[PDB]
Parts: C-alpha cells; structure tokens; sequence
RNA sequence: GGUUCUCCCCGAAAGCUAUUUAGGUAGCGCCUCGUGAAUUCAUCUCCGGGGGUAGAGCACUGUUUCGGCAAGGGGGUCAACCCGACUUACCAACCCGAUGCAAACUGCGAAUACCGGAGAAUGUUAUCACGGGAGACACACGGCGGGUGCUAACGUCCGUCGUGAAGAGGGAAACAACCCAGACCGCCAGCUAAGGUCCCAAAGUCAUGGUUAAGUGGGAAACGAUGUGGGAAGGCCCAGAC
RNA sequence: UCCUCCUAAAGAGUAACGGAGGAGCACGAAGGUUGGCUAAUCCUGGUCGGACAUCAGGAGGUUAGUGCAAUGGCAUAAGCC
RNA sequence: GCUCAACGGAUAAAAGGUACUCCGGGGAUAACAGGCUGAUACCGCCCAAGAGUUCAUAUCGACGGCGGUGUUUGGCACCUCGAUGUCGGCUCAUCACAUCCUGGGGCUGAAGUAGGUCCCAAGGGUAUGGCUGUUCGCCAUUUAAAGUGGUACGCGAGCUG
RNA sequence: UGCCUGGCGGCCGUAGCGCGGUGGUCCCACCUGACCCCAUGCCGAACUCAGAAGUGAAACGCCGUAGCGCCGAUGGUAGUGUGGGGUCUCCCCAUGCGAGAGUAGGGAACUGCCAGGCAU
C-alpha cells in the first residue's frame, strides 16, 4: 500500500509536535505531495496533523 | 401504560448524544435482567408532556421500538441542568 | 506582612520508573514515608531512599493485604 | 449576617467559577428559586431577600436558605498602594452556578410563592428562575 | 554619545544560580565554528509505568442547612441546703436521615505531559562529548492554567505555547504581538489561504428559503413590553366561545 | 539563611512586599540489639474522689504517639516497657 | 577559635547632613499634565418595607441590585528628566447638557398666588463688594438667574507672582 | 481417592463485620498442677514446664442468613488533548480519550503443598 500525503496548511504559528510530525512526514512547502505507505503509525501521524494534511 | 415511540441509536458518545439534543431528540436506555442493554432515542415533545404528570414515574409504561412493544419503568431521569429540558432517562424492564 | 519564607524544595519523587534497566544500586525512589516499600533485591536507605540492591528491570507490585505498594527487581 | 463562625484560614484565593452546579433538585420544600446566572450571592444579598420573602409570605410555611456564604473575599482600601501583602478580609460570599437552588418554600400556595419569589429574586444579582418539585 | 567598504552561510536571549547585587559581572541554559562518536535524537503505533491536577465526593480535617430522639444548660404550678418533683411550643452534644462548600480535605480519579523498551517511514546528525568565539541575563502581547487587583488596567508575578523582538507581504480603514503567511533575483503568466464581490476598491446589484422595520446590522445591563416569526402543551367553544 | 504545606497547572523545577507555620537545638540514652506490649475517647461500678488521678470490666479500632513546626509515613510497628 | 544573622561571608576595624551644592545618567523611576482602568465619587435606572390623615409610586424612598460619565480621591508607570513652567487673579473665551433664568408642557397631597417633581429645549443671559494667597467658603446687598463641567484643574513665545 | 482438622502459603474486603445453628473418636482450645527449667516494674493472667479427668460454654472452624460493608456493568453527564467559532469572568462546534457519584445487578470467597483421622 502507498497513499498520497498532501499539504494544506502552513506550519508557522504551530506547537513543537506539529512541527515535528510534519518534519517526520517530510513536507516542506504547502501543496507538497508525498507518497508514503500504510502503517498504523503514519495512519496516527496523519491523525495527529489532521488539520493541515489531506490524504488520498 | 403509555405508549412511547423509540428508535435505536445507531452511534453513541458525546457528540451523537448532543447532536441528537441538538436534534429535539433526547437519548435513554433500557436495561434490566438477564438481556442486554438496549439504546433508544426519544423525542422530547412527547417525552416532557407526558413527565408533567406523574404517573409516568409510577406506572408501567410501554415503548413501541421496532414495532416490538416493551413493557417497561422509569427509574431514574437525569434532567438539564438549569432548563425545563430532559438529558437521559433509565429504563427499567 | 509576615509570610514571605518557604523552603528550597528537596527533590523527591521517583527517578527510575517502572521497567527501566537499572544498575546496581542506584536510587529508584527518594520519599520521606515509606510510600514504596522495598521487595525482591530492593534496599531501603536511611531516610526511606529505595535503592537497588541487584541488576535488573524495575517492577511496581501491589501486594500485601492493605494494598501497600512494594517495589521489586527482575532480572 | 450569614458567615462562618469559625475557619481554618482567614483569607482565600480568588479561583474561577466553572462548571455546572449540585444542588438542582427541590429537596425539602416544595417550591423553589433556581439560579439560572452564574455569580456570586453574598451575606448582605441573602438576608435581604429571605427578609424580603418573608414580608411576602407574612411568616407562613417554611423558608430553606440552601447556600451558605463561606468564601470571604478582601478588599483593599483606599489611597493604598498595590504591594504590601493580601488585604483585609471584608465580607462573606457564596459561589452559585447555573442550577443552584437557592431558597425553598412550603406552606403557602402556588401564586404565593410565585409573588414571594420575585419579591425576592428582584434583591439578587445572579438572574433566576422559578422550580417546583417532581417525582 | 559615536564607530567608516561589499557579498555569501548559520543565527540567539531578555531564563536559572550567586553577588554592597539588581541598568554590571561569572558558570550554566540558548547561538556559531571545528573535530569525534554510536539508530545517538525527534514525530507516530503498541507495551511497562508512578501520580493525586481538572472533575467528583463527604469516611477523615473543617465548615453548613433542615428533620428525627436526646444527655446536659437556661423559664417555673409547689416547697425552696434538702428531693427540685414535674416541664412550655425552649436551647443544645454524640447519633441517624437528607442537603451544600474547601489551595492548606481525600473512603475515588481521568485527559495531556513525562520516563523506559520494540517497530516502520522520514529528517542535510537534527543528539551527545570535546575545544576556539561570543552575545544575552530591561522583554512585550496574544491563547490556555493561576497568584494579586475589583474574575479593573496596553497592571504586576509565574507555567506552557506562538508571534513581535530579530520578519517582509495580504486582511482587521489606519493599527510591533490579533487572522492567513515565512521575501535568493527577474517576468505586463496561472492556482489559492485569511478576508471579501453595489461604488470609492480587484471580484455575485448570483441562485434557493426565511427573519428584521429597528439604520437593528454599525457600543451596552438589571428590568419592562398584546413588536413580530416558530414550536409544543393546553381551557372555554357550532347544545354558542371572547 | 535553613525546614514543612499551599501557590505549583496528576514526573522534577517554578515567582511576588502571595497564604499559614518553625529552627539557630536536645540525647552517654531519647542510640544499637534482643525479648515483650498496643493506643484516643466514651459507658458502667467503686473509699476519701470532685467533669478530670488509681482500679476493674466493656463499646471503639488509630479518632492516640513520635523530644519539636507541618507534611509523607508507621501494627512487622518508626509507638510503649 | 567570628548571631562573618546584610547568613556564597568586600575590612580585624566605619554614623550622619546639604534648601550652599557639583558631575555622570534615567521617563529603566516619582510630583504637574495626557493615557489605560472606574474601586470610590457624581448622575441615572430596577424591587418596594415604610413615611405621607385611608393610600408603596404628589414628594422621599430603608434592606439590596444593574449601569452611565470620566467628574473628585485613588490604582498602573505607558509618553516627556539632551526639560512638556505646576495654584490663584486679570484679559480673552469656546464647547457639552446631567438647566440657574427666560420658552413649551404632563402629574400634583395644584382653589389663586407661590410651589414641588418629571419630560422637550443650549438661542441669548448668568452679580457687586468684606476677609483671606486662594479655587472653595462664610457674610452684606441685589438680580429674572447669580448654572454644573470640560477645554494641559483653558490661557505666563499674553499679563502678574 | 470423599469429607474433616493442623501447619506454611498464593490472594487482599465478591475475601470483612452482623444474626442463627452446628463440631470434640482425632486435632485444636479451655482445662489439672507447678518448689521446680523459665516469668511477673505484684500475680503460673501472660511466659514456661510437667500431664489428660472433663467440656465444646468461651475461642476456633464449618453451614444458612441481603442487616450492613464490598464489587459493579450498558447508557448519560462533568472534564480534557488537537483544530475552529461566540454574547468571551464563560462557553459552543468537528474530533480523540472518557471519569467520580449513582442504577440494573453481583456478593456469605477461591487456590497450592505437606501431615493426621474417618470405610473412602
Ligand atoms: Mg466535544
Ligand atoms: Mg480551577
Ligand atoms: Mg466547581
Ligand atoms: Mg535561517
Ligand atoms: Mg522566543
Ligand atoms: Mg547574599
Ligand atoms: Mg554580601
Ligand atoms: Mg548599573
Ligand atoms: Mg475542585
Ligand atoms: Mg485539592
Ligand atoms: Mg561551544
Ligand atoms: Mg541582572
Ligand atoms: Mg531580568
Ligand atoms: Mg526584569
Ligand atoms: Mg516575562
Ligand atoms: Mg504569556
Ligand atoms: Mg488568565
Ligand atoms: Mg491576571
Ligand atoms: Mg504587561
Ligand atoms: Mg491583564
Ligand atoms: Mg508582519
Ligand atoms: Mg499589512
Ligand atoms: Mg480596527
Ligand atoms: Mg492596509
Ligand atoms: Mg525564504
Ligand atoms: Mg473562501
Ligand atoms: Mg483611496
Ligand atoms: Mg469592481
Ligand atoms: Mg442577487
Ligand atoms: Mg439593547
Ligand atoms: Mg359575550
Ligand atoms: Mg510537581
Ligand atoms: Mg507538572
Ligand atoms: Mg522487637
Ligand atoms: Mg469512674
Ligand atoms: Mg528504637
Ligand atoms: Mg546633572
Ligand atoms: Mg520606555
Ligand atoms: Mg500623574
Ligand atoms: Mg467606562
Ligand atoms: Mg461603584
Ligand atoms: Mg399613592
Ligand atoms: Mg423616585
Ligand atoms: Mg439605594
Ligand atoms: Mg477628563
Ligand atoms: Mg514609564
Ligand atoms: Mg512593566
Ligand atoms: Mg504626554
Ligand atoms: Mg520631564
Ligand atoms: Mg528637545
Ligand atoms: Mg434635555
Ligand atoms: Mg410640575
Ligand atoms: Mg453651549
Ligand atoms: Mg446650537
Ligand atoms: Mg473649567
Ligand atoms: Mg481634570
Ligand atoms: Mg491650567
Ligand atoms: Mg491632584
Ligand atoms: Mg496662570
Ligand atoms: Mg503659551
Ligand atoms: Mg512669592
Ligand atoms: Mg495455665
Ligand atoms: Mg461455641
Ligand atoms: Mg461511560
Ligand atoms: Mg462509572
Ligand atoms: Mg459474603
Ligand atoms: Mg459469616
């Protein structure tokens, strides 16, 4: 399985694990679009940064 | 021995619960021996003005809920807290 | 006024929480009740310090009958 | 008026007033005056209206005072600096949520405690409603 | 107070501790340069955890209201060292029943945080140690948790986060810190976020169904009112309702 | 200056001319070890004896004790002989 | 062997005055003024136990409540210490309405006159002297009335001081 | 192996209290006596030593008992992490975690090893 991470909002005013996660995700800019796979761990990841990423 | 109209509540937590409030629908359960729980939604119209009175907290009531009738006795109503406005109610069968 | 003083606070609580690879002796819990009682291969200190006698994986118990909460030591 | 006749420390801290209230249910009496704001009542508020309500009743039937004023909150005079410790303690308050029963009543019918508790919800700063027992 | 040429890379702090010390300085926290070191460090899933906060509760420390039956105090027919017999609709302790409150209460107790192990991906080694160089130790406001204060202040003092400081642009008419957003340079190219689309002023005098008659929108409370719309229950009424 | 609780936001820390308290010692036994023991209060009865000395028994189970301020502990007693 | 207790201890050993002052600095930190709260002040409004011959509301309204203004006494330390001159008087004023007169009304516990209180209204008008530095006051005597406030407690590159 | 009892546990109140009934051949407790070994800030009460007549009263153990205590779901509510909104001393919406008290109800413990008795 591989999906598509895409951003969709910027990370400026945003707390450390925010930062972190989308560090960890690895998505700069916004309307980046990433292909990572299916684990419950990036399922958690995108679940913790729920607010600006978009997955398909 | 009055007839209450229910309907099974599909999903149950905090926001389906204060959606259906939000909805003029309160949510109450039905439990009481060996079956299993049972999770039904009531409107609130009928449910107050039939509480005015009070042999509905006297009496056996009886709910329609997929048809089936369910004899059955309130037992304990959590009412709003600073409203004339009902929250939950538990059934006793 | 007459209530500016307090102390300078002594540091206590636990260090090693439960399943951290300990040395030996090294201080698990500084307390001044016995909050924790000491079991298999903890010693208990002098001002009630539970330091750990052997090597081995830390491990919180809850034995005895008024559900005091013992300390241990795997290995 | 209503204070605590003896504490374990004199002054308190300020601290919020969140949440919803306890005391919901008219417990011993009959009719009741549930407040619906959120505020505080103090010990000059209580008295003036349960000595308003009871002008209103004429002394028939009980009165219940529910919340008992045991919070005292300090004031700090004039021409004073802000430093220099907590000031003086001044008065007695009680913390009321939303669904606090404030006063209790029986002994008089239904109209009359209608009129007595406005009588006496008209002395107090926290906006209330009128209750009357269920089962 | 002042410090004189240019470009490139990284880029803080206004904290702690101590100080005849508070506007200075030293070590550390934070930066940079260089070298070395191991999946070292981060995010997430699962696992091992310990609390005693929010909440809640009233068994304990207190506080409090009401009711029940009372030892013990204060009123006394009748006499009064005596025995005070008996009481008035008295007060009042332990108890029990119901009701609240607590930073200095816990017979209960979450979320997040924190620490340790395994795992996959990613991250320009982001972590650690050493050595050269500092700067800084006057912070501010906004969100949440709170302590003075008056649940006053663009008040003061803290925790955590962000932004300004050290950050341009777009919005809020103007408006360091609020909302979107991180400027390497050029283009008379396109898509879009916060916010908007009658005109000043780029874009809907756009569609569907309501509500408002107040310029409400476009500063505001206790309380008052047959303003008007919606719901549900009603109590008199085609044997005559208002 | 030093100690205890709160402030203090469920690890540690965390301020103010914020809220309450204490120390600047004692001990040749009040330490060590062995062996033994279990309190506060209330009720009933009893010589002087009085609400309160001592004695019997009960109900109660840490509501006591720690040389000392508060907190955490303590029955295996860290309490008492 | 030192309450080196100002407790990381400047010395073994040390109090004060300056309006005769001087220098370095600060709006990092005060007085006047502005700003931000508005506790208090001033004016409103809400409930009505009373008083008013009977009568809550002609007129006041106890016990309590919700505001408004910035308007006294305060709070904070934002601006100014390489300076914004700070009380009062004279001379000029101008604005606001919470009106002192004059204009219009409603109620009256309004016979008339004189009133009381409330609503609209700011066009004009709004005192001379005694004492004090005064604003303020008390007083004498008029007036239709001798308004309440702001304007850096207006105004010293206009004037006393 | 069927039960009963003694010991040392596992476990920590569903395991503790209360009320009633029951067991002595064996075991256990009470008991008999104590100058004695040993003990009492006095006392064979305790501690200990000789023993076995009696009893199962007390104590202990077993059995019934919902009078307490204790445990306790399903739902709901409070709260809160993250994002957003408002009338912003307080809340509301999307989402994730979800108490405490209470309710139906549960509930007079269970288990290992050895030794002894009874027909087993
Ligand atoms: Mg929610
Ligand atoms: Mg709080
Ligand atoms: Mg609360
Ligand atoms: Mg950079
Ligand atoms: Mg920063
Ligand atoms: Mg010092
Ligand atoms: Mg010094
Ligand atoms: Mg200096
Ligand atoms: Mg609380
Ligand atoms: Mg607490
Ligand atoms: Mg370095
Ligand atoms: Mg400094
Ligand atoms: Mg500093
Ligand atoms: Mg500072
Ligand atoms: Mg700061
Ligand atoms: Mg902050
Ligand atoms: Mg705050
Ligand atoms: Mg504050
Ligand atoms: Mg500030
Ligand atoms: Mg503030
Ligand atoms: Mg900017
Ligand atoms: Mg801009
Ligand atoms: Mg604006
Ligand atoms: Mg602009
Ligand atoms: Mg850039
Ligand atoms: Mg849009
Ligand atoms: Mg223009
Ligand atoms: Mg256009
Ligand atoms: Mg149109
Ligand atoms: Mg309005
Ligand atoms: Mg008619
Ligand atoms: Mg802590
Ligand atoms: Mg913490
Ligand atoms: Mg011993
Ligand atoms: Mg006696
Ligand atoms: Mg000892
Ligand atoms: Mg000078
Ligand atoms: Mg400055
Ligand atoms: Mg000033
Ligand atoms: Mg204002
Ligand atoms: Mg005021
Ligand atoms: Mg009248
Ligand atoms: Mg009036
Ligand atoms: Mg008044
Ligand atoms: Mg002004
Ligand atoms: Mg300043
Ligand atoms: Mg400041
Ligand atoms: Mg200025
Ligand atoms: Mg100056
Ligand atoms: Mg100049
Ligand atoms: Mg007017
Ligand atoms: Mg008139
Ligand atoms: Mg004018
Ligand atoms: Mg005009
Ligand atoms: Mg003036
Ligand atoms: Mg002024
Ligand atoms: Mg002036
Ligand atoms: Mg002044
Ligand atoms: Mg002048
Ligand atoms: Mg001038
Ligand atoms: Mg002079
Ligand atoms: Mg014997
Ligand atoms: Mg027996
Ligand atoms: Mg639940
Ligand atoms: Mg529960
Ligand atoms: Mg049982
Ligand atoms: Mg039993």
């Amino acid at each position: 399985k591989t999906i598509k991470i895409t951003q969709t909002r910027s990370a400026i005013g945003r707390l450390p694990k925010h930062k972190a996660t989308l560090l960890g995700l690895g998505l700069r800019r916004i309307g980046h679009t990433v292909e990572r796979e299916d684990t419950p761990a990036i399922r958690g990841m995108i679940n913790a940064v729920s607010f600006m990423v978009k997955v398909e | 021995m009055f007839t209450i109209n229910a309907e099974v509540r599909k999903e149950q937590g905090k926001g389906a619960s204060r959606r259906l409030r939000a909805a003029n629908k309160f949510p109450a359960i039905i439990y009481g021996g060996k079956e299993a729980p049972l999770a039904i939604e009531l409107d609130h119209d009928k449910v107050m003005n039939m509480q005015a009175k009070a042999e509905f907290y006297s009496e056996v009531l009886t709910i329609v809920v997929d048809g089936k009738e369910i004899k059955v006795k309130a037992q304990d109503v959590q009412r709003h807290p600073y409203k004339p406005k009902l929250q939950h109610i538990d059934f006793v069968r | 006024t007459r209530n500016g003083r307090d102390s300078e606070a002594k540091r206590l609580g636990v260090k090693r929480f439960g399943g951290e690879s300990v040395l030996a002796g090294s201080i698990i819990v500084r307390q001044r009740g016995t909050k924790f009682h000491a079991g298999a291969n903890v010693g208990c200190g002098r001002d009630h310090t539970l330091f750990a006698k052997a090597d081995g994986k830390v491990k919180f118990e809850v034995k005895g009958p008024k559900n005091r909460k013992f300390i241990s030591i795997e290995a | 008026m209503l204070q605590p006749k003896r504490t374990k420390f004199r002054k308190m801290h300020k601290g919020r007033n969140r949440g919803l209230a306890q005391g919901t249910d008219v417990s011993f009496g009959s009719f009741g005056l549930k407040a619906v704001g959120r505020g505080r009542l103090t010990a000059r508020q209580i008295e003036a209206a349960r000595r308003a309500m009871t002008r209103a009743v004429k002394r028939q039937g009980k009165i219940w005072i529910r919340v008992f004023p045991d919070k005292p909150i300090t004031e700090k005079p004039l021409a004073v600096r802000m430093g220099k410790g907590k000031g003086n303690v001044e008065y007695w308050v009680a913390l009321i949520q939303p669904g606090k029963v404030l006063y209790e009543m029986d002994g008089v019918p239904e109209e009359l405690a209608r009129e007595a508790f406005k009588l006496a919800a008209a002395k107090l700063p926290i906006k209330t409603t009128f209750v009357t027992k269920t089962v």
